[PDB]
């Protein structure tokens, strides 16, 4: 079966000022089949009531969802996205960068 | 407003 | 000017799970409005979108009949494409279908579109012409023979044609204040030195709708796309898009680079050079 490996961005969606209540992203896109594990972290810990949009995929056939949840950025908080699917032998841990 | 007919491949 | 409509479904096995689920998103342009998950609590079509929720409830009733009649055919269908492929009653199989109308500047119908696949490979589409099909392999003429025989063809050409159109255009009028309005996009950019001779040069392009636009880095005039990093576009969450463009320039020379952004919101193109 040919499988697509998961793209991954974590971003803000307000750029990005400190002690300024904001919405952390992770848009995961290109991936297939459609099963993934997405987890938005806090300082390596899993954050609870992320939430996330409706599965829906490209003209290319490939699946993508944005998951989101409320944040306020700060100095030394360190943020981050973990992704699994079955093309990742591990799990995938991108960091949020407010430049990116 | 969805296709209404639904036809088994 | 140029809108669309499009319904996603996406029908996917899981054996040793339970029975297949069936999740079908529409969306108008690039704004979802209603969604239908066979897998919910208590499976019904919902709004997504503010300007669908006055619809009265025989549109939901009638949304919803559709749905639940659809949940039930791609569980046969997935069987059926399951046997087409000689394949095993272990693995997890997935059928995708999207559909819908383009209409042109002044709202009438440019194209129709139906096309569906199987393990994300074409399977089988609708042509142009809205009344014959094209088939991927010997598997999708079987489907092919069944769907002459149903006159799918025929019933979808005047659903692209007459349904489609005219929900489009009512949607379009029932939220013209967010589906008529191109948000242009806030532009900046920013420069962040690699190395002691080599600088990267990034221009943002943040809360724009709809989602197309072009950045592009040019080097004293000339594109510079083998040297540009460009990220795909994505959601903010509050229905606007963000996008970043990015060359790496030799320390001195940031002055010869410029961006270039080109959206449907600008009263005109931007051409933008770093700030120091």
């Amino acid at each position: 079966m040919i499988q697509r490996t998961p793209k991954i961005q974590v971003y803000s969606r307000h750029p990005a000022e400190n002690g300024k209540s904001n919405f952390l992203n992770c848009y995961v896109s290109g991936f297939h089949p459609s099963d993934i594990e997405v987890d938005l972290l806090k300082n390596g810990e899993r954050i609870e009531k992320v939430e996330h949009s409706d599965l829906s995929f490209s003209k290319d056939w490939s699946f993508y969802l944005l998951y989101y949840t409320e944040f306020t950025p700060t100095e030394k908080d360190e943020y981050a996205c973990r992704v699994n699917h079955v093309t990742l032998s591990q799990p995938k841990i991108v960091k949020w960068d407010r430049d990116m | 407003l969805p296709f209404e007919k639904s036809t088994i491949m | 000017g140029s809108h669309s409509m499009r319904y996603f479904y996406t029908a996917m096995s899981r054996p040793g799970r339970g029975e297949p689920r069936f999740i079908a998103v529409g969306y108008v342009d690039d704004t979802q409005f209603v969604r239908f998950d066979s897998d919910a609590a208590s499976p019904r079509t919902e709004p997504r979108a503010p300007w669908i929720e006055q619809e009265g409830p025989e549109y939901w009733d009638r949304n919803t009949q559709i749905f639940k009649t659809n949940t039930q055919t791609y569980r046969e269908s997935l069987r059926n494409l399951r046997g087409y492929y000689n394949q095993s009653e272990a693995g997890s199989h997935i059928i995708q279908r999207m559909y819908g109308c383009d209409l042109g500047p002044d709202g009438r119908l440019l194209r129709g579109h139906d096309q569906s696949a199987y393990d994300g490979k074409d399977y089988i589409a609708l042509n142009e012409d809205l009344s014959s099909w094209t088939a991927a392999d010997t598997a999708a003429q079987i489907t092919q023979r069944k769907w002459e025989a149903a006159r799918v063809a025929e019933q979808l050409r005047a659903y692209l044609e007459g349904l489609c159109v005219e929900w489009l255009r009512r949607y379009l009028e029932n939220g013209k204040e967010t589906l008529q309005r191109a948000d242009p996009p806030k532009t900046h950019v920013t420069h962040h030195p690699v190395s002691d001779h080599e600088a990267t040069l990034r221009c943002w392009a943040l809360g724009f709708y709809p989602a197309e636009i072009t950045l592009t880095w040019q080097r004293d005039g000339e594109d510079q796309t083998q040297d540009t990093e460009l990220v795909e576009t994505r959601p903010a969450g509050d229905r606007t898009f963000q996008k970043w463009a990015a060359v790496v320039v030799p320390s001195g020379e940031e002055q010869r680079y410029t961006c270039h952004v080109q959206h449907e919101g600008l009263p005109k193109p931007l051409t933008l050079r770093w700030e120091p």
